[PDB]
């Protein structure tokens, strides 16, 4: 019964020739019609959507906190001594920071020089299109002392005692707010609360605390954290080349052969944190300097 | 503040109309 | 060596009944007039077994819980289940944090089974316990002769040669070898098949040990009289012994609905494994390693088999097995309930089952004309002129002159089911006068009777004297009965509305040819006459002892004939009638006389009237039946002597050419070589019986309908329905529903393997164009196993979409349940838009939040990474693991909500195979709570506090219920337009390939 693969009466793999043909332009033209309606649909689709801005923003309310080198698992395990042993962490800070170099910035018509001090806000106008290509606020290298260098091609950074700078999740139209200046308890920090974000890293328990001995930070003029004159974000399409604002950490003081727990922790009213998602708000890092 | 959605009062109605069609469907199977 | 033993069995029985009173005496030793020892018969009760057939095989519970939990079906399940394990045991030992998800699949899959063998088992073990409080089990006595004492003992007490004697009522309890008889007449109805009740003689009579009258038999009553007898065999070595231990050895076949789940199967499994190994060559081609295309392969092919279908499936055939419960028409199996509808041609017994096998009055004979009474089961007939004075004349013979009263308890039972003391004849005349003439209780002592002579052995004729009680006439009044040949010859007078006539040669043939008629009706007629004796000459004192001629034998008045026979049952024409219409071929099986088979045939509708047999046409032509052509002969009686010789190629024959079959006197091996002759022809075959000669053709059919109370336990127990009311009609209802499910499974199967294509075609671009996950496999299970569940069930309320009982039955080879259309509308043009569907949604979530479609390509790489938190979007915004993961899963639930949206069009569609929806109507209110649930329950899987916590499936925004709109309007309209096309152009295109 399985061998009804031919016959002198015509039929192939169970039918014949001419209904084959039936069938196959039947569902072509089938298919093709489906084709052609979930086009028009997923068209009109694309039509209830502007270019400037999402329709919906509330599942990004709480912005993330990431890092340079994006670990496998959030760990630092290299050797001070074997440069292979920590390959991958600098050639990713390495392309990372590729873009923020003084050369990639030299345009007047899309750069423009915010200070040496972090201010106030930024606005741009509205989000639409009335206005051109909007420019983008300047950062050099220069303001992450000790964890930037004037280095070749290839960024010597720190062997032991090393390097971890964080980055806000850049938000089309979100404005940061720093704590008020009645500050809940939040470890000691400079009095440059009004115009910068503030970040501060800590360990996680009595141990991983202790273990951490000195922590030094670096931003824009030395301040922890990230300067207001940076954002709003407009998006891609009206400000490509963004660059968002950076801020360094170096763990100074370290117990070497031992992973510790690290948590930065960045403060203000407009940043949300999560039980579920230990990056909305929050940082985590496992330094382990084994030598 | 745009990054706020009112999930609970559509969180709301939905339950209501999970409990008004489900009666309505007990009543439709109850012709009496 | 069972394969000799069964046809040791199969073969007829033999016997050395054939010998004189000296051998057998010689033979057994055993004296004839006082049986043996009471120590010879404990010696041969310790040595063979009690007198009791060995019990059936007890069938544990455990084993038949085990059954449920296997089968064809349940077995796709579990090597699904097994998949899932295996795919686990993969995904585990080689992944970094390994995913429960699969695992959590493979339980299921495993509960799966296990829930759907705890319900059809509860179903099935349902219907046996029931059935185990219909074994009224009484042990019966019986009256022995041992040692020239009788002694009445148990019947599994009983031995080898010894006498035994049986007394007018009392059941024969072995095989026995009759030795001297006194009028005794034995009910072979349960076991051969005779209706009238044979008289068994000592003296051997036919070859057949059957046919024989010094045979009396297990499981047959003595009607009337009394006779001794040696038995001959004894327990299992019984003739319904061995007739039962055969139908326990018999084999009960394949199901025509398991075959359809089978060809099911296969296809199912078929595109799973092409789609499966497809698409695991394509992702070793692309560019995922073989650890990974080995868990592409298990999911591809493991998500392609129906998981909900296996419930919905069982409770469809559990509903409709509801309504036959609901009419008293039991069935121990729970897919036989399909059988019926699926049957071409039904064998079926006469005596027991087409007709009521108990004697009653059938026509009359009255002014020269034949009058008919109602022999209906429940008096449902027209009723015959009862005003006429010869009416009043015969109906009194009759009352009054005949052995036959009535019981003890028989008072609140009906005047026809009720018992009656005597000879069957005489029981069929005291039902008709008790039913028709009033009362024959004080009809009976109002004629004070005299002097009385019984039925005797040669010139039977009963005769009695009773005075007379009119206020007119003191004459004594005789009255007397006996056959027609015999009473013509005693009488000279005749009587006609009242008055008196001499027996006139034009009046005189009227009577013969009507004699004829009711005779060759194959019913048994009786002449009654009544005479008025001259009070002149026997005054009112005189006595007229028993001696000499005291009554005038000749120069009677006679009032006319009584004609009788078991007469089919109420609804068993109409039902005939019925299923010829639908196109069963009806053929009956038994083992009476041609005589009466042969007219009981006619008056059922198995033979048509005006269809001549090969004997009418000779008979027609006087020319002998060698010269006929067969196939001149649209019908034919096949006599059991000449089909002991014939091989298979000739019944072929027999039943091929001839369209309306009679097999007359077939023993019960003979009735099984006919079920096989019929599904040689690889039709369909249900055999409905009732006594033990329909075991083995009730147990081999492909469905058994045996009576719940007419009908012995053995084939009861063999077969595969029970009557418990007895209406015939439960067959036309079982054919009826037989066919309705059949065509609701299509729909309720065509319905849950439509939402296969957006269930699996989600995982399928997730591997192509590398984009994240459009439905994970938690929202897969609310659709297979929680939505879907009622308005699969819903569709199986459906009505006919047309007429039924009209249409002609399944052709086994041809109409499959699930054929090539099924799948070429659900999983190519249904389920491919409900995919589209829900692809749309999807996109609308994403491009709404910042992930335009065009760029979700190539994204699942950096997407499904537990730490690249900052996976940028279409406008530049960064998303860390559990936001964008909160998306997905958000996402994954409106795609859910999709399928229900989609699934409300299928369910509409898929209610309606062929006519509208406006035309069928949504009248199914199961349906419309199945929408009603359906759509609560999404939206309460959605919106609950805490779903998002559980099964990971959040709340949706409004503005996604609406995404999937019009595409569930789209399904309709197309399907809609297909119906009306299958409507208006049913010629070949549009039928041929989209009608399933
Ligand atoms: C950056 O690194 C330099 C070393 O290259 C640090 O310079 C040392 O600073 C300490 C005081 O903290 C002096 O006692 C040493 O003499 C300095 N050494 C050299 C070689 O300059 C410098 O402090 C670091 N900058 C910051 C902000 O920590
Ligand atoms: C840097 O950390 C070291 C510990 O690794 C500190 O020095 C230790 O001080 C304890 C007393 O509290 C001594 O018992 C250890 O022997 C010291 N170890 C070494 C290697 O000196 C040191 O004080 C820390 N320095 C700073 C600036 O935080
Ligand atoms: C085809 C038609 C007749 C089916 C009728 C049912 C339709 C109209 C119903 C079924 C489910 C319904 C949705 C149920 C759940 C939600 C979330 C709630 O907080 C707002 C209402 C909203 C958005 C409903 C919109 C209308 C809706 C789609
Ligand atoms: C991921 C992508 C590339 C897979 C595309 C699969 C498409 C092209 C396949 C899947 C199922 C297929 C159909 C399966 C059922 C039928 C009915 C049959 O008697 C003829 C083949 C026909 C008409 C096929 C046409 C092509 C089809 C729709
Ligand atoms: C021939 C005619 C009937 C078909 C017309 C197509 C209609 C029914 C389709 C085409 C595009 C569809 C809309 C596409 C865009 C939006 C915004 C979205 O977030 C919700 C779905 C929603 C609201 C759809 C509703 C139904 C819609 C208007
Ligand atoms: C916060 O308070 C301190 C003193 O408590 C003061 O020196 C500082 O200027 C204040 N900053 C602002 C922004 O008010
Ligand atoms: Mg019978
Ligand atoms: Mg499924
Ligand atoms: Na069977």
């Amino acid at each position: 019964k399985k061998f009804i693969w031919n016959s002198e009466k015509k039929e192939f793999l169970g039918r014949t020739g001419g209904s084959w043909f039936k069938i196959l332009l039947f569902y072509v033209i089938f298919y093709g019609c489906l084709a052609g309606i979930f086009i028009g649909t997923i068209q009109v689709m694309l039509l209830t959507i502007s270019e400037f801005k999402p329709t919906y923003q509330d599942r990004v309310a709480p912005p993330g906190l990431t890092q340079i080198p994006q670990s496998q698992k959030t760990e630092i395990s290299f050797r001070p001594n074997d440069p292979q042993s920590y390959e991958s962490y600098v050639v990713s800070i390495v392309r990372f920071l590729e873009k923020y170099k003084d050369l990639a910035q030299k345009d007047d018509m899309i750069f423009e020089d915010c200070g040496n001090v972090p201010s106030e806000l930024k606005e741009r106008g509205e989000y639409n299109n009335e206005r051109g290509e909007r420019k983008v606020c300047r950062f050099r290298l220069e303001w992450l002392g000790n964890c930037s260098g004037l280095n070749d091609e290839t960024y010597g950074y720190k062997d032991g005692k090393p390097c971890v700078i964080i980055k806000l999740n850049r938000v089309l139209g979100f404005k940061p707010k720093p704590p008020k200046n009645e500050s809940l308890e939040t470890y000691p920090v400079m009095k440059y609360n009004p115009y910068v974000l503030p970040v501060h890293c800590t360990g996680k328990r009595d141990e991983d605390k202790e273990k951490v001995g000195t922590m030094e930070y670096f931003g824009l003029g030395g301040y922890p954290g990230f300067p207001l004159q940076y954002y709003p974000y407009y998006g891609k399409l009206l400000q490509p080349k963004y660059l968002q604002p950076l801020m360094a950490v170096q763990f100074t003081n370290l117990t070497m052969d031992t992973e510790i727990r690290i948590e930065c922790k960045a403060y203000g009213e407009n940043i949300g944190y999560s039980e579920k998602d230990r990056f909305q708000g929050r940082f985590d890092v496992k330094i382990e300097v084994k030598s | 503040d745009p990054f706020y959605y009112d999930y609970e009062t559509v969180r709301n109605g939905g339950l209501i109309f999970a409990a008004l069609a489900f009666i309505v469907g007990l009543i439709i199977i109850l012709s009496k | 060596k069972e394969r000799d033993m069964d046809e040791l069995k199969k073969e007829v029985s033999m016997d050395d009944h054939k010998l004189s009173l000296d051998e057998l005496h010689r033979k057994y030793g055993t004296d004839l007039s006082r049986g043996l020892t009471p120590a010879r018969a404990a010696e041969i009760l310790a040595r063979d077994g009690p007198n009791a057939l060995t019990p059936p095989p007890t069938t544990p519970e455990w084993v038949k819980f085990c059954r449920q939990l296997f089968g064809g079906f349940s077995m796709l399940l579990w090597i699904g289940a097994i998949l899932c394990f295996l795919a686990y045991g993969i995904q585990a030992a080689t992944e970094e944090e390994p995913q429960n998800d699969n695992l959590y699949l493979g339980v299921v899959l495993s509960a799966v089974v296990i829930i759907t063998g705890c319900f059809s088992y509860y179903q099935e073990a349902k219907s046996s316990k029931i059935m185990e409080s219909f074994k009224n089990m009484v042990p019966q006595q019986a009256l022995v002769i041992r040692n020239g004492e009788k002694m009445s003992i148990n019947a599994e007490e009983v031995v080898v040669g010894d006498l035994v004697e049986v007394k007018g009522g009392d059941r024969i309890p072995a095989d026995l070898r009759i030795i001297s008889a006194n009028g005794c007449k034995v009910d072979n109805s349960s076991l051969t098949g005779e209706s009238e009740p044979q008289t068994r003689s000592p003296d051997f009579t036919n070859e057949n040990p059957l046919e024989t009258r010094n045979i009396a038999f297990f499981s047959t009553n003595c009607v009337e009289g009394t006779a001794r007898g040696i038995v001959v065999y004894t327990g299992d070595r019984t003739v319904m012994g061995r007739i039962a231990t055969l139908a326990s050895g018999l084999e009960g076949g394949q199901t025509p609905i398991a075959a359809e789940i089978e060809h099911f199967i296969h296809i199912i499994t078929g595109v799973a494994v092409f789609l499966g190994v497809s698409f695991f060559i394509l992702s070793l081609i692309l560019e995922y390693t073989w650890l990974e295309a080995v868990i592409f392969l298990i999911g591809i092919i493991v998500a392609n088999v129906p998981e909900g279908l296996l419930a919905t499936v069982t409770v469809c055939l559990t509903l409709t097995a509801k309504r036959m419960a609901r009419k008293n028409c039991l069935v121990k199996n729970l897919e036989a309930v399909e059988t019926l509808g699926s049957t071409s041609t039904i064998c079926s017994d006469k005596t027991g089952t087409l007709t009521q096998n108990r004697m009653t009055v059938a026509h009359m004979w009255s002014d020269n004309q034949i009058h008919e009474a109602d022999t209906t089961e429940n008096q449902s007939g027209v009723s015959f002129d009862k005003t006429s004075a010869t009416w009043l004349a015969l109906s009194r013979i009759a009352g009054l002159c005949n052995r036959a009263v009535f019981q003890a308890n028989q008072e609140n039972l009906p005047i026809l089911k009720r018992a009656v003391a005597g000879d069957a004849s005489e029981s069929a005349l005291l039902k008709c006068i008790e039913l028709c003439c009033g009362s024959v209780k004080e009809m009976r002592e109002r004629y004070t009777k005299i002097v009385e002579i019984p039925f005797n052995s040669t010139n039977k004729y009963q005769l009695s004297i009773h005075k007379n009680p009119n206020t007119a006439e003191p004459r004594h009044l005789l009255v007397m009965k006996g056959a027609p040949e015999r009473i013509l010859d005693r009488c000279s007078s005749i009587l006609i509305h009242g008055k008196e006539q001499p027996l006139d040669e034009e009046l005189k043939d009227a009577f013969q040819n009507a004699y004829l008629e009711l005779g060759g009706l194959g019913e048994r007629v009786l002449g009654f006459c009544h005479l008025f004796l001259p009070d002149e000459q026997f005054p009112e004192g005189f006595q007229f002892d028993t001696d000499d001629v005291n009554f005038p034998l000749d120069n009677l008045c006679f009032v006319g004939l009584i004609s009788m026979i078991d007469p089919p049952r109420a609804a068993v024409p109409d039902a005939v009638g019925k299923c010829r219409s639908a196109g069963i071929k009806v053929i009956m099986v038994t083992g009476d006389h041609p005589i009466t088979a042969k007219a009981i045939a006619k008056g059922v509708g198995i033979i048509s009237e005006g269809n001549e047999t090969v004997e009418d046409i000779a008979a027609r032509l006087n020319i002998p039946v060698s010269q006929v052509n067969p196939r001149d002969a649209k019908a034919c009686v096949v006599h059991g002597s000449d089909l002991k010789d014939m091989t298979s190629e000739q019944l072929d024959d027999i039943l091929k050419y001839h369209t309306e079959i009679v097999f007359a006197r077939t023993s019960p091996q003979q009735k099984l070589i006919i079920v096989e002759g019929c599904q040689r022809q690889g039709a369909i075959v249900a055999v409905t019986g009732d006594g033990v000669n329909d075991s083995p053709a009730s147990k081999k059919a492909d469905i058994g309908v045996a009576m719940g109370i007419a009908g012995s336990d053995v084939s009861k127990q063999a077969a595969d329905m029970i009557l418990l009311d007895d209406n015939f009609a439960s067959i036309v209802t079982g054919v009826e529903e037989g066919r309705l499910i059949f065509d609701n499974l299509k729909k309720s199967i065509a319905y849950t393997l439509t939402s296969n294509i957006p269930e699996i075609t989600p995982f399928l671009i997730f591997i192509i164009a590398n984009i994240p996950l459009p439905l994970g496999t938690v929202t897969i299970l609310c659709i297979d196993l929680g939505t879907d569940m009622v308005p699969a069930i819903s569709l199986a309320y459906e009505q006919a979409e047309s007429d039924i009982m009209k249409r002609q039955p399944r052709n086994p080879k041809t109409d499959k349940l699930v054929n090539e259309q099924l799948i070429s509308m659900a999983y190519g043009q249904i389920g491919m838009i409900q995919a589209l569907g829900g692809f749309f949604t999807y996109f609308v979530i994403l491009a709404e939040n910042g992930f335009l479609p065009i760029h979700l390509l190539g994204l699942r790489v950096n997407w499904d990474d537990r730490w690249i938190n900052d996976v940028e979007d279409s406008y530049g915004q960064q998303w860390t693991y559990e936001q964008r993961k909160i998306v997905e899963f958000t996402c994954h639930t409106p795609f859910f909500v999709t399928i229900v949206v989609v699934q409300w069009a299928d369910l509409v569609i898929c209610k309606t195979r062929r006519n509208s929806v406006f035309q069928q109507g949504m009248k199914n209110k199961i349906l419309i709570f199945g929408l009603f649930e359906e759509t609560a329950l999404a939206a309460f899987l959605s919106y609950c506090p805490g779903m998002g916590v559980a099964l990971r499936m959040y709340p949706l925004k409004p503005t996604w219920w609406f995404c999937a709109f019009p595409y569930s309007l789209l399904i309709f309209v197309y399907d809609e337009v297909r119906k009306l096309i299958i409507r208006r152009r049913p010629g070949g295109w549009v039928e041929k390939e989209t009608y399933y």
